[PDB]
RNA sequence: GGUUCGUUCCAUGGAAUUAACGUAAACCCUUGCUUUAUUUGUAAAUAUUAUAAAGCAGUUCACCUUUAUAUAGGAAAUGAU
């Protein structure tokens, strides 16, 4: 059976000092991790994911419909302990190396920075914000940001429940609607048949998700408030996280190629 | 052209690809949560336990019998009850047995037997190849040729030997005895399907060998010395007994390993062995006087 | 291994199969080798000279 | 200087019982390399190079064993399977492993001598029948046909034999662009006769390689090897046997 | 007699005797073999001597003259009666797969049947409801019908929910860009394709084949 | 139980493992080709008959089919030779 794992630095006992109380992570990560894990353990309590780890059966039982419901927890558990592994008691420098690359796709640490907070802002649900490393065959290693709904895997062979676009408000009459439509149809039209729209190298090493950024409303709705006022919020919790963000380890999973 | 030159860049990539691929699966892996893995289906080869307890035996299905009809009334000492229309072998009566058989391995290693692992199935080779290096003995996967232990001048007649010491190293000198000496017997053969080859058992039998056998509910119990009631048909319980079996020879072989370093051999030479000194020293007499 | 038969393969390091235009004129006329022009040494590198 | 105290037999390969010792040690060599390489990635099958594999029989005579064809077969695989791993990526063991089981094994070669043409045109072929040799001299001519100075019809009285005489030209419609002299010696009339197809064949083969195919469907290429047997002793001839008496 | 006979129970005796003096008399014994002094104090266990088997069931009374005595008994518990009364009356639920491969054989350490029917280790199926059903009978004194009303409700609202998540994940999926595989049902419906096409063929052939075998009973 | 011209070959048997002879292989004649030799044989000749020493060559390759996946076979004037 699966089972809930300490975090990185004792968080659940103390908490991230500037970030987030103990009493916080603790409702965030022990109260809700071993939830998800208790309804996961009773699904796949006799199946052949009784013993699979959660990244597995996420790859594993993505594009099979009759176990969906699977999927979300299994995802879910996944990125928010994702997300965890990525703080730091205290703000990192950020990496020469790192520092450099960021500039060149995305011209500077600021304008990152507000990119992924104003997504997340943007998608008004919960979902997960990611920091993906793409690369291809003869394009140097490129990042860009995504947006994950709900439970979305960012990795490339999970990419039936990427859900990266809300359908209610992106497909309409308008010229951007017709769009948006085209290629979900495209997408689910593609998928069925079992067609590739976008060929992707063996192994799903294309992408590669660094860093990661919980919006759910459960983390946050605590420690920040509903943000009546603009005083905290989700937007101060987006805001403070970027202080914690352990940038050592984020150039660690980055392993970009030595260029300079 | 495009078609053919695409395969090139491919194979070419394959090295890249695999280094990344395998980094990737490094961090990614294991960060959700802590799975309790409880079963492996090669863990008794990577690491067997040194003693199988009741859930291990039952685990394995090593209880599950024959068909009541096809039954041997001679060994209803160690059938439970019916269940299943099948005969169900006491998981106590087989943790029993095992544990005796396991410490009859261990002292036949300990006093520097030559032990032989015999399993006769279609997925039995690697059980038996990696119980006997544990134990430091030999294997056999393939159909006992008969007349290897009553006939073995003819048979083992090509095979080459060796003269070993306290310590398992060579001992040069005994050129000339290598070349009348017979072929070696097995002193203890531990089988994994008795039922298959009785031509085996019966030649130990013949020659005073002790053996050990995995007697299931259709198999003559007097065949083998020692029996070990249990399900052979199983590749799961096969690889538990034998597991077992070959970490008692390696505990027993590391012992009297240990017992060597101190000048305390737990053996006395053969008495094959013995008769060449004693010719030794005849011939080495005449050189004295002559 | 007694009764074992043998492959039928070219043996090339037969003095047939080495040269196959015997005429001194083309062995020594630094077709391969340099500065062996000496008759006796390419016979030395064919045969067992005792001396 | 005298022996060890202690001391007792025992079995260099642990496989001293099995059927063929020397066999299965280097078989399960090779499991052993199938289970620690085996998640290096592979290469298709078509673009791995053609290797030649030792045969059972070379491997019997080799390791001095009586390995069973089948349990070879399915040893030969694991080198098979071994042998698509990525030359970058495969290892050096399995390398040294990999090459004790080619063939180096070179048939002979025996390229016979084209047909040269002399500076005044004329090819020379060589034809045989039950007796006879022909030497015909084709050159470009006009269709006169001399065999042994007579002509054709002087020479055979049979029509049959003139018409296969010069087959190869009638056959590929050439008689009227061919002059012929033919020598023939020994055999009979059609044994002469069908001596000379063979030999004019190659012949007009050496001005025209190209007709082979044609020649080949029409009969003018294949050597009849068809002899007199000789009288065997108590048989009235090769194979006629006296009036055997039963009373 | 097709058997032989065996002596592998008296290896040892017949080979301490042999080793016990030597063949040319008036010489010291060589040395045994080196199994010997190993098994020397591990005897054989006792083969071929048919116990009074163990009794699962009360054997019959009234028997005078009772045979098979040395026969094992069949191993009946209370839950075989249970568990044929309620797969008789779920047939459909033998369609969902149930592993019987242990993976280790402690799963009966975790599980506390007066909790409910979700257990640690085992998945919800009949197995749950019969041992649910068999503790609310012994210990809350329960009927058997009584107690297998109890459970068996329990047993259904969480299928139910089971049931319901399947539809909603798969419905909420696409609401936010989802895109799933090849349904079950147009998979099934494929394979039939292929496999009524070959009927076709055959049929079409030997209808041929009596078309033709009917031209010569004229 | 299959297979093979053949106790050949593969598989298998609660008994097999081997040796000698026969078989087979090899040899003699014969067939194609390569090299060597040119008289007493060959019209000429830069060598092609003949003469005779050694060497190579086949069911080899191609096609088709094939069992238990272990051992293979078919086709014969219109694949090569
Ligand atoms: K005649
Ligand atoms: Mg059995
Ligand atoms: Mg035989
Ligand atoms: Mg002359
Ligand atoms: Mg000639």
């Amino acid at each position: 059976q699966h089972y809930l794992m300490p975090l990185r630095d004792n968080f659940e006992q103390e908490g991230i000092r500037n970030f987030l109380s103990p009493g916080s992570v603790n409702m965030a990560y022990t109260e809700y991790q071993t939830f998800i894990l208790e309804k996961l353990n009773a699904l796949v309590v006799g199946t052949d994911f009784e013993q699979k780890d959660t990244k597995s059966i996420v790859l594993a039982t993505a594009r099979d419909p009759e176990l969906a419901h699977v999927f979300n927890h299994a995802s879910m558990a996944h990125n928010n302990h994702f997300f965890f592994d990525h703080l730091s008691p205290v703000p990192v420098k950020m990496g020469d190396k790192l520092f450099y690359h960021i500039n060149e796709n995305f011209g500077s640490v600021d304008t990152l920075r507000d990119e992924m907070i104003g997504t997340a802002v943007s998608m008004f649900g919960p979902g997960f914000v990611w920091l993906v490393r793409t690369q291809l065959p003869g394009q140097p290693v490129a990042l860009r940001v995504m947006a994950t709904y709900l439970a979305g895997s960012p990795y490339p062979g999970a990419h039936w429940r990427r859900q990266e676009m809300d359908a209610q408000t992106s497909i309409g009459s308008s010229p951007q609607g017709l769009s948006n439509g085209q290629r979900f149809f495209e997408r689910s039209a593609a998928g069925f048949k079992g067609n590739k729209l976008e060929p992707t190298a063996p192994g799903g090493t294309d992408l590669i998700p660094i860093l990661c950024l919980n919006t759910w409303e459960y983390a946050w709705l605590r420690e920040y408030g509903t943000g009546v006022g603009g005083m905290g919020g989700k937007l101060a919790y987006a805001q403070s996280w970027w202080n914690m963000i352990d940038w050592a380890k984020v150039e660690e999973e980055a392993r970009l190629e030595t260029r300079i | 052209d495009e078609e053919a030159l695409k395969l090139k860049q491919q194979i070419e990539a394959i090295p890249g690809n695999f280094k990344l691929f395998k980094q990737t699966k490094a961090q990614t892996q294991k960060l959700g949560a802590g799975v309790e893995v409880r079963y492996i289906p090669e863990q008794y080869l990577r690491n067997p336990p040194s003693d199988a307890s009741l859930e291990d035996l039952m685990a394995a299905q090593a209880h599950m019998g024959h068909n009541t009809s096809l039954w041997n009334p001679a060994n209803a000492r160690y059938i439970y009850g019916v269940r299943q229309g099948i005969h169900i072998i006491s998981l106590e009566t087989t943790a029993t047995h095992l544990r005796r058989a396991a410490r009859v391995v261990e002292e036949v290693a300990y006093r520097g037997g030559l032990i032989l692992f015999v399993g006769t199935r279609p997925g039995q080779r690697p059980i038996v190849v990696r119980a006997a290096e544990l134990a430091k003995a030999c294997h056999l996967f393939t159909k006992w040729r008969p007349g290897t232990i009553t006939n073995r001048e003819q048979l083992l007649g090509g095979v080459p030997l060796t003269v070993v010491d306290e310590l398992d190293r060579p001992l040069s000198g005994f050129e000339d005895h290598l070349h009348d000496r017979r072929p070696l017997a097995p002193d203890l053969v531990v089988c994994l399907n008795p039922k298959e080859n009785m031509t085996l058992l019966y030649e130990c039998s013949l020659a005073k060998i002790p053996t050990i056998g995995i007697i299931d509910t259709n198999t003559n119990p007097s065949w083998v010395t020692y029996q070990i009631p249990a399900n052979d048909d199983s590749l799961r319980a096969t690889a538990l007994i034998s597991g077992v079996l070959g970490r008692a020879g390696e505990r027993g072989q590391k012992r009297r390993l240990e017992a060597a370093q101190r000048g305390v051999v737990t053996w006395k030479t053969p008495a094959d062995v013995q008769g060449y000194f004693e010719l030794a020293s005849a011939r080495a007499a005449d050189a004295r006087r002559r | 291994q007694e009764k074992a038969s043998l492959i039928k393969s070219v043996d090339w390091n037969l003095l047939e199969n080495k040269f196959k235009n015997l005429n001194l004129s083309f062995i020594l006329n630094d077709a391969s080798y340099a500065e062996r022009n000496n008759l006796s040494e390419l016979l030395n590198k064919l045969y067992y000279n005792v001396l | 200087f005298k022996l060890h105290p202690y001391a007792r037999a025992v079995p260099v390969s642990p496989s001293y019982f099995t059927r063929t010792p020397r066999f299965y040690d280097n078989y399960l060599s090779l499991e052993k390399l199938m289970e620690e390489y085996e998640d290096l990635p592979v290469i298709p099958a078509t673009a791995v190079e053609r290797v030649a594999w030792k045969t059972l029989e070379d491997i019997r005579k080799e390791l001095g064993e009586q390995v069973k064809a089948s349990e070879f077969a399915r040893c030969l695989a694991l080198v098979k399977r071994l042998n698509s791993i990525h030359p970058d990526l495969k290892p050096q063991e399995i390398k040294d492993v990999l090459d004790s089981f080619r063939r180096n094994v070179q048939p002979f070669t025996n390229v016979a001598k084209p047909i040269p043409i002399d500076q005044f045109g004329r090819a020379c072929g060589v034809g045989k029948r039950k007796a006879s040799s022909a030497r015909a001299f084709v050159v470009e001519g006009t269709g006169e046909v001399l065999v042994n100075g007579k002509t054709l019809a002087e020479y055979f009285g049979r029509v049959h034999d003139r018409e296969s005489a010069v087959w190869a030209l009638r056959a590929t419609n050439r008689i009227d662009k061919y002059n012929v002299w033919v020598k023939v010696e020994g055999g009979g009339t059609t044994g002469q006769a069908e001596a000379i197809t063979l030999a004019i064949a190659k012949a007009l083969l050496a001005h025209e390689p190209a007709l082979k195919p044609a020649l080949r469907r029409a009969g003018c290429v294949t050597r009849d090897p068809r002899k007199v047997e000789r009288k065997k002793h108590g048989h009235v001839k090769a194979r006629k046997m006296p009036t055997w008496v039963k009373r | 007699g097709k058997g032989r006979i065996f002596q592998a129970a008296k290896v040892y005796q017949r080979a301490s005797e042999a080793a016990a003096t030597n063949i040319v008399s008036g010489l010291p014994p060589r040395n045994p073999p080196l199994w010997l002094k190993a098994i020397e104090s591990i005897p054989p266990a006792e083969i071929n001597t048919r116990p009074y088997p163990i009794q699962h069931s009360p054997p019959n009374p009234r028997a005078r003259k009772p045979r098979n005595l040395f026969r094992p008994t069949k191993i009946v518990y209370p839950e075989d009666e249970l568990r044929r009364d309620f797969y008789r009356d779920h047939p459909w639920e033998l369609a969902r797969p149930r592993m019987i491969i242990e993976l280790d054989g402690k799963d009966a350490r975790f599980l506390d049947w007066s909790k409910g029917l979700r257990q640690r280790g085992i998945p919800l199926s009949g197995e749950s409801v019969v041992q649910r059903q068999l503790w609310l009978m012994e210990n809350q004194g329960m009927t058997k019908q009584e107690a297998y009303d109890k459970a068996r409700h329990e047993f259904y609202k969480l299928r139910q929910l089971e049931q319901m998540e399947r539809r909603i994940a798969v419905e909420e999926a696409r609401m936010v860009g989802g895109y799933f595989g090849k349904d079950l049902l147009t998979v099934g419906m494929e394979l039939e394709n292929k496999t009524y096409e070959s009927w076709k063929k055959w049929a079409t052939t030997e209808i041929a084949r009596q078309e033709s075998a009917r031209a010569s009973m004229y």
